[PDB]
C-alpha cells in the first residue's frame, strides 16, 4: 500500500534498487529549484542547474524515453556488464551501489540506446509509409 | 524468461563527489557589513533536512573544498568592501612623533606615540599640521624623532570605512538545484573516514566568518566530548583542531577612553585620526577564568591520551616564535584588532595521574590581513570604551617533533593559515552532484 | 484549438473569458512562453535566465505527470470534492481560470505531489505489464 | 549503419539524407555540451546554447513530434518546394545540399506544420469530448 | 578675493566627457518571456484602483 | 666607449623623483634611449 513514512530528496538513497525506485518523482521534482561577490556565483548557480537538467533531458530525448520515469528500451543486458541475478539487483542492492557497478560500462550502454531509439524511429517511419 | 532488457530510471537516489559555486544565504532578521548580506538571498525559516537512513558516506574534513571557496569568498568580500573606503597615499609623510607620558601605567609605556606631521588639505595648494596618536606597531624610526608608518615602504592602506561594520554575521553556504550538501549527524565524527549517520541539507548552518589565530571565537561546540581533529595525528607538522564541548568566556576590552578626529585630507577624503585619550592610559587586556580554562584544558588532555599513550606528560607551551600575527591570538573586538600574549593560557604539566587569567594585548591599526603582502588596511580608531564578550569554542594546537624516547609531548598554539578557522565549520559537511539518471537491467521490454 | 470563427487570438487574449472558452487557446499563450559590460547586458542576461527558467519550472511538472509535450492531459487523479464543491458548469461556464486560480492555490501543491505518485504508480504497473512479455 | 566505420559529431555531412538519416543521435548529443567579462561572456555563450537547445525543443513540440528524431506530419508535399524525386532526395545528395534548396520555403513550411498541429489537437479534443 | 570650487568640501567632480551627449533617448522597458506588462488604456484612470480596460 | 652608429642614440638623464615619503624627493639619474625623450622647447 502508499503507506510511506516519510518522502524527501534523496531519502530512498540508502533503500533497495526496488524500493527506491516508487521515489523517482521525490528526486525528479527537486532538480530545478531544491556585480557584487554574491551576485555573480547566483547567477552561476542558476545557469549550471538548467545545464545540468537539459543534458539529463536530452539523454532522455534522445533515448525515446523523454517525458517518463520508467523507460523500457530494446536493448538487450549484456551479461559482461554485470553478470548478477535480478533477485540480488532490486532486493539485495541500492541504487549508489549499482551506479559505482555500471560506470565503466555506462556510455556503451548510453551509445547502444541511442543506436536502438534512431533504429526504432527508422522502422517506425518505414511501417508509416506501407500505409 | 532469463533475457534482461536495460531499462532507463530517471530521478534514481545517486550522487557524486563535486566541487561547485556554492552561494551564500542570510538570515532576514539581520547598517552595511564587509561579508555583503543584502545581496545574499533569505534564507529558509524553516530549514529543510532530509534523513539519509541506511546512507554511509566517506568524508574527509581535510580535502573538503567547501573550506578553500569559503576562504577565496571571504577575501573577495573583504576586497570589495574596502575597494570605495579612502586609500590613505597622503598618510606616508616623515613624522615627528613624541612619547604620550601623560598618566600611562608601567605597562603602557612607550607603546603609544604622539607624531605630528603636514597633511595635505581639501585644497591642492594648502597644508595642516596636524597631530595624531599612533602606536608603536605601526610607525617605524627614519634611521623630536623622525617615524614613518610601517607600510610605507611596502603599500599605502586603504582607510576601512567607518560606516561598514567587521561583525561577523552566520552565512549559510547553499548549493545549487541539482546538488546536494551532505549532513554528518554523527556525533563522534573525526573529519575522517565514513559517516555512518548522515542527513541531506540545501543549506549549512550559520557559520560565522570569524577570524582569529589560535584560539576559535564564537564557533559551534561539540555535542558530547572535546573533539581532537587533524589529518594526521602521527605526523608532528599538521595542525590539530580542538573543539570544545563547552565554551570558555573571554572578556576582551580596551579601557582607553580614545577620541576619534577627522582629519580632512582632500576633496571628500577624511582621515580618522585617534585624538587625546580622556583619562589614564592603561593596556588592553583579556580575562579568561582560572577555573573553567583548567577543566577544558584538563579535557582537552584526557582526549589527547588517546591518540598520545595513557600515561605520556601532556605539557602545554605557549607559541614558539614569528610575528605578531602567528604568536598572538589576533581576534577584532568590534573594529579595534587585538593582539593578545596567550601565554598564561598554555603553560602547565600533565601528569598521567575564583580567580582570572589576564591576556595582555597589543593593538594595531594598521593590518595585513589573510597574510597578503602589499594590501594593508587602516582600521579607523573606534571612540570610547571597547568591550566584547566572546567563547573560545577551540584550539589550533601544534606538536614538537620530540625524538630520543621522548615519553612527554608538548603542545603549543598555532594559527597562520585562517582555512582552519572555516574547517572547524564546514566538517560535517561535503558537496554532492545529483545522477538522476540510472540504467538496471529488467525483465520488460518495449512494445514495437 | 485551431480557432474557427474567433474574433482574434492573442498571448493572454481570453483572460476574461470563461475556462471552457479560454481552454480553446492555450496554443496562443504556449507559444509565447520562451521567445516573447554594461548596465543593460547583465539585464539582458537576467531576463534571458528568468526566462529559462521560468519556462523549465512549468516543463519539468508536465515532464513528471505525464503530461510532456500536451497541452490538455488527462490524469487518473480523481477529483476529491473538499479542494472545489462546485459544480462541473459552476467551473467551465461561471468562472474563469483567473478567478479558479484563487480557489484552488491552496490545494495545489496537495494536487501536485498527487498526479506525480499516480505517473510513478502508472509507469511502474505499465513497467510490470510490458514484462510479461 | 549496422555496422558503421566509425560515427562522429558532423560525420555524415557528406553522405546521402538516407544514409545521413541513422547518424541522427550523433549531432543531437552534442548540440548542449562543449567579477571578469570573461565569465559574462562564457555565461552568455552558455545560456545562448540552452536557449537554442530549448527553442528547437518547442518548435518539435508545437508539431506534435516531441522527443522523436524522425517524426511523420500530416502536412502534404508541395511540388512548389521542390520537385524532386523521392529516390533522387535520399540517395543522390546531402542533407547541406537540400538545405540550400528548399531554404526559401522553411518558414511556410514551419507555419504550416503549427497549423496542422492545431487541427490534430483539435480534433483530438472534440472526440474525447464526444465519448 | 580667494574663491574655491563649491564641491571642494564634499567630493572631487568628473568632468562629464565632451563627446558624451546627455539628450534622452526613448527607452522601451521590455519584460523577458514569461512576464508580461499589463497597459491600463483607460483614459480616466488616477493612478490608483481597478483599470475596466 | 660608443660605436660611430649609437652617437646619441642613449641619453643620461637625471631628475628629481618622488620617494616613498610623500615629503622627500630623490635625485636619479638613467639612460633613456633618444627615441623615448623629446627635448623641452644640459
Ligand atoms: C562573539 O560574539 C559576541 C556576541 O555575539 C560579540 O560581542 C558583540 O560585539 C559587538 C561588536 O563589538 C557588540 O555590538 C556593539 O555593542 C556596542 C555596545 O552596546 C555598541 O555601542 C555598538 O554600536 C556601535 O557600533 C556599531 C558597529 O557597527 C554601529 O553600527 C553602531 O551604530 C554604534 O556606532 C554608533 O554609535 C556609537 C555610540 O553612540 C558612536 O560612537 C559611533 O560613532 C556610531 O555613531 C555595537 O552594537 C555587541 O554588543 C557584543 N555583544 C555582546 C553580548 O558582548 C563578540 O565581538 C564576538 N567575538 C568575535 C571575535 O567576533
Ligand atoms: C600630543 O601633542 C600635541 C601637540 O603636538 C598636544 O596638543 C597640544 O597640547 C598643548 C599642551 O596641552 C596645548 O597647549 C596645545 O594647544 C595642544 N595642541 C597643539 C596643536 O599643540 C597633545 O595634548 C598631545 N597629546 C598627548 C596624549 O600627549
Ligand atoms: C621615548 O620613546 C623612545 C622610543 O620608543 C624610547 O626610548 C628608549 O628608552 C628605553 C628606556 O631607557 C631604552 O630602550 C632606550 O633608552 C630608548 N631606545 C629605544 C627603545 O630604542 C622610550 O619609550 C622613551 N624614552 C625617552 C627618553 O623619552
Ligand atoms: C611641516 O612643515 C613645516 C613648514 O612647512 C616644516 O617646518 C620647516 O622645517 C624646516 C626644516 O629644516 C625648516 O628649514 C623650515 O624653516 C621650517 N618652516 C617653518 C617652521 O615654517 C616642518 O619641518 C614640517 N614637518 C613637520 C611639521 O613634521
Ligand atoms: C620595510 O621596512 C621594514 C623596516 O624597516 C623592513 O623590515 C626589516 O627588513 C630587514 C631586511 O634587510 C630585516 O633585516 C629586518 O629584520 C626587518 N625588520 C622588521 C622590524 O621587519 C622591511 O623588510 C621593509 N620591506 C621592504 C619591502 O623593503
Ligand atoms: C602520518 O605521518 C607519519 C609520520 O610523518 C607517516 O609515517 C611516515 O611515513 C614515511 C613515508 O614512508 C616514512 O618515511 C616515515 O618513516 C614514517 N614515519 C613514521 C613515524 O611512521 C604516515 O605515513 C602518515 N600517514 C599517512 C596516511 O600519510
Ligand atoms: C580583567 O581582570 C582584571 C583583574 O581581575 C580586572 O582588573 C580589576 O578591575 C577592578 C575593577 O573592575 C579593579 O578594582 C581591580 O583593581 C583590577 N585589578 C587589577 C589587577 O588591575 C579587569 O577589570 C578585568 N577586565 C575585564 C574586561 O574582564
Ligand atoms: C569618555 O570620554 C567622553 C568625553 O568626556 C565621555 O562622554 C561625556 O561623558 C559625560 C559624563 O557625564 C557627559 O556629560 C558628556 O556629555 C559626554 N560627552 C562629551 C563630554 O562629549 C564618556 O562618558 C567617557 N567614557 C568613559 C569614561 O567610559
Ligand atoms: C566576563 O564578563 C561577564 C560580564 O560581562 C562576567 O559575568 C559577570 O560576573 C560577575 C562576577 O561574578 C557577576 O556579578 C555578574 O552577575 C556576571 N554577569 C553576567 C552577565 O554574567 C564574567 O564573570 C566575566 N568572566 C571573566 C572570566 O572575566
Ligand atoms: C613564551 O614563553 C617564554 C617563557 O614563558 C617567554 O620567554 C622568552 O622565551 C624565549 C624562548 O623562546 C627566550 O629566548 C627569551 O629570553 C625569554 N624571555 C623573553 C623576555 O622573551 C617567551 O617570550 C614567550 N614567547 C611568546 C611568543 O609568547
Ligand atoms: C607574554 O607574557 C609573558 C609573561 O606573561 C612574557 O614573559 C615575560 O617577559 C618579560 C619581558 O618581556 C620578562 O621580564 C619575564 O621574565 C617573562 N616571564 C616569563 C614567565 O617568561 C612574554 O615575553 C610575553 N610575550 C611577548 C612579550 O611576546
Ligand atoms: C608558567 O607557569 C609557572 C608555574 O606556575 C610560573 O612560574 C611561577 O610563577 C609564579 C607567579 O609569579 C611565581 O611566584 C613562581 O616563583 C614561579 N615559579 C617558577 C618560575 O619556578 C610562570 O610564571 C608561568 N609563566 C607565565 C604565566 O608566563
Ligand atoms: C557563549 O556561551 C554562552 C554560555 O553558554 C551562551 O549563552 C547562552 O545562550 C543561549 C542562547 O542565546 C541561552 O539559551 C543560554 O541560557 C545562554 N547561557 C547562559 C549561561 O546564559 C552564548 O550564546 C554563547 N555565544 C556567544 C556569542 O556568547
Ligand atoms: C562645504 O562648504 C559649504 C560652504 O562653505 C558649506 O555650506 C555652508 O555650511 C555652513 C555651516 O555652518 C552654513 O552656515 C552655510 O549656510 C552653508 N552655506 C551654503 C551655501 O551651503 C557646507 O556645509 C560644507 N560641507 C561640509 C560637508 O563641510
Ligand atoms: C649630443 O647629443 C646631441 C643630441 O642628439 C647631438 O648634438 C647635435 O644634435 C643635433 C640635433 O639632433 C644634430 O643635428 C647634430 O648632428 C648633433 N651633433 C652636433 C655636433 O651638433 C650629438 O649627439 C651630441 N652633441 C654634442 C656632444 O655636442
Ligand atoms: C631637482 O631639484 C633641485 C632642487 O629642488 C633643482 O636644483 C635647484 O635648481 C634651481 C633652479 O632650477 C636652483 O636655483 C637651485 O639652486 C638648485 N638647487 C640645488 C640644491 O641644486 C634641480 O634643478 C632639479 N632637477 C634636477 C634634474 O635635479
Ligand atoms: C573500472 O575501470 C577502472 C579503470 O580502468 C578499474 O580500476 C576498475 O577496476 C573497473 N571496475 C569495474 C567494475 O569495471
Ligand atoms: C579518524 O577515524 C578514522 C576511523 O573512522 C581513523 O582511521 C583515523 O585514523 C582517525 N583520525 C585521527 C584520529 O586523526
Ligand atoms: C590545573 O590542574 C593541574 C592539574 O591538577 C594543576 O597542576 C594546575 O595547577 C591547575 N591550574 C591552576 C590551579 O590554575
Ligand atoms: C587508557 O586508560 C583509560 C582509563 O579510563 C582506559 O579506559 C583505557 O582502556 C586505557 N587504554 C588502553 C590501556 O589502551
Ligand atoms: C486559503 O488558505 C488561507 C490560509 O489558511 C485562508 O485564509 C483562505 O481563506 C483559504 N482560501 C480558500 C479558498 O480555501
Ligand atoms: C503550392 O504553393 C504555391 C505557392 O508557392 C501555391 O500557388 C500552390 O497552390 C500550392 N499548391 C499546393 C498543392 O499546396
Ligand atoms: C530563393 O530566393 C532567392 C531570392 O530571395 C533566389 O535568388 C533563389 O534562387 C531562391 N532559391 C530557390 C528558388 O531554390
Amino acid at each position: 500500500g502508499i503507506g510511506a513514512v516519510f518522502l524527501g530528496f534523496l531519502g530512498a538513497a540508502g533503500s533497495t534498487m526496488g524500493a527506491a525506485s516508487m521515489t523517482l518523482t521525490v528526486q525528479a521534482r527537486n532538480l530545478l529549484s531544491g556585480l557584487t561577490v554574491w551576485g555573480i556565483k547566483q547567477l552561476q548557480a542558476r545557469v549550471l542547474a538548467v545545464e545540468r537538467y537539459l543534458r539529463d533531458q536530452q539523454l532522455l530525448g534522445i533515448w525515446g524515453c523523454s517525458g517518463k520515469l520508467i523507460c523500457c528500451t530494446n536493448v538487450p543486458w549484456n551479461s559482461s556488464w554485470s553478470n548478477r541475478n535480478l533477485s540480488e539487483i532490486w532486493d539485495n542492492m541500492t541504487w549508489l551501489q549499482w551506479d559505482k557497478e555500471i560506470s565503466n560500462y555506462t556510455q556503451i550502454i548510453y551509445g547502444l540506446l541511442e543506436e536502438s531509439q534512431n533504429q526504432q524511429e527508422k522502422n517506425e517511419q518505414d511501417l508509416l509509409a506501407l500505409d | 524468461a532469463e533475457n534482461l532488457w536495460v531499462t532507463v530510471y530517471y530521478g534514481v537516489p545517486v550522487w557524486k563527489d563535486a566541487e561547485t559555486t556554492l552561494f551564500c544565504a542570510s538570515d532576514a532578521k539581520a547598517k552595511h557589513n564587509v561579508w555583503a548580506t543584502h545581496a545574499c538571498v533569505p534564507t529558509d525559516p524553516n530549514p529543510q533536512e532530509i534523513h539519509l537512513e541506511n546512507v554511509t558516506e566517506e568524508f574527509n574534513m581535510w580535502k573538503n573544498n567547501m573550506v578553500e571557496q569559503m576562504h577565496t569568498d571571504i577575501i573577495s568580500l573583504w576586497d570589495q568592501s574596502l575597494k570605495p573606503c579612502v586609500k590613505l597615499t597622503p598618510l606616508c609623510v616623515t613624522l615627528q612623533c613624541t612619547n604620550v607620558t601623560n598618566n600611562i601605567t608601567d605597562d603602557m609605556r612607550g607603546e603609544l606615540k604622539n607624531c605630528s606631521f603636514n597633511m595635505t588639505t581639501e585644497l591642492r595648494d594648502k597644508k595642516q599640521k596636524v597631530y595624531s596618536l599612533f602606536y608603536r606597531l605601526d610607525v617605524v624610526q627614519i634611521n623630536n624623532k623622525e617615524y614613518r608608518l610601517i607600510n610605507c615602504n611596502t603599500s599605502a592602506c586603504t582607510q576601512a570605512c567607518p560606516k561598514v561594520s567587521f561583525e561577523p554575521i552566520p552565512i549559510h553556504y547553499c548549493a545549487p538545484a541539482g546538488f546536494a550538501i551532505l549532513k554528518c549527524k554523527d556525533k563522534k565524527f573525526n573529519g575522517t573516514g565514513p559517516c555512518p549517520s548522515v542527513s541531506t541539507v540545501q543549506c549549512t548552518h550559520g557559520i560565522k566568518p570569524v577570524v582569529s589565530t589560535q584560539l576559535l571565537l564564537n564557533g559551534s561546540l561539540a555535542e558530547e566530548e572535546v573533539m581532537i581533529r587533524s589529518e594526521n595525528i602521527t605526523n608532528n607538522a599538521k595542525n590539530i583542531l580542538v573543539q570544545f564541548n563547552t565554551p570558555v568566556q573571554i572578556n576582551c576590552t580596551r579601557p582607553n577612553n580614545n577620541t576619534r578626529k577627522s582629519i580632512r585630507i582632500g576633496p571628500g577624503q577624511a582621515f580618522y585620526a585617534t585624538g587625546d585619550i580622556i583619562g589614564d592610559i592603561r593596556q588592553a587586556h583579556c580575562n579568561v577564568s582560572k577555573a573553567t580554562w583548567n577543566e577544558t584544558l584538563g579535557k582537552v588532555v584526557k582526549q589527547l591520551r588517546k591518540h598520545f599513550g595513557n600515561n605520556t606528560i601532556i605539557r602545554f607551551a605557549n607559541s614558539s616564535g614569528g610575528d605578531l600575527e602567528v604568536t598572538t591570538h589576533s581576534f577584532n573586538c568590534g573594529g579595534e584588532f587585538f593582539y593578545c600574549n596567550t601565554s598564561g593560557l598554555f603553560n602547565s604539566t600533565w601528569i598521567s595521574n575564583n580567580d582570572s587569567i589576564t591576556l595582555p594585548c597589543r593593538i594595531k591599526q594598521i593590518i595585513n590581513m589573510w597574510q597578503r603582502i602589499g594590501q594593508c588596511m587602516y582600521a579607523p580608531p573606534i571612540q570610547g570604551v571597547i568591550r566584547c564578550v566572546s567563547n573560545i569554542t577551540g584550539l589550533i594546537l601544534t606538536r614538537d617533533g620530540g625524538s630520543t624516547n621522548s615519553t612527554t609531548e608538548t603542545f603549543r598554539p598555532g594559527g597562520g593559515d585562517m582555512r582552519d578557522n572555516w574547517r572547524s565549520e564546514l566538517y560535517k559537511y561535503k558537496v554532492v552532484k545529483i545522477e538522476p539518471l540510472g540504467v538496471a537491467p529488467t525483465r520488460c521490454k518495449r512494445r514495437v
